[PDB]
């Protein structure tokens, strides 16, 4: 079994981001490297696999390393 | 169980801050187990 979790931020009900921290740890690696692509696609233009435009809304994916305690 | 996570905003300025905001608090959360340490 496996867990896939949208988070559409666009929405009128989606977990908060302290919440998703507070329940997930996240290599900080793998969210600085989306954070920067992020930022890159916005003021350069650079696309990268990291953040796409995937049916009508920009999306990046996490997979987190645990549940936190 | 292994989980994927995907969000997802229109606007790039939304994703970024979404996602700034869970750096923060990821970092935020970690450095705890080096206050740990200090204190």
């Amino acid at each position: 079994s496996a867990k896939e979790e949208s988070i559409d931020v666009d929405s009128s009900s989606y977990i908060s981001a302290e919440n998703l921290a507070k329940k997930y740890v996240f290599n900080p690696k793998e969210v600085s490297e989306a954070y920067n692509a992020i930022v890159a696609l916005q003021n350069d233009g650079i696309e990268s696999d990291l953040v796409q435009l995937v049916n009508g809304k920009y999306q990046v994916i996490f997979y987190p390393e645990g549940k936190r305690l | 169980s292994p989980a994927k996570i995907t969000i997802k905003a229109n606007k790039l300025k939304d994703l970024k801050d979404y996602v700034d905001d869970l750096k923060t608090y990821n970092n935020t959360y970690s450095n705890v187990v080096l206050e740990h340490h200090h204190h």
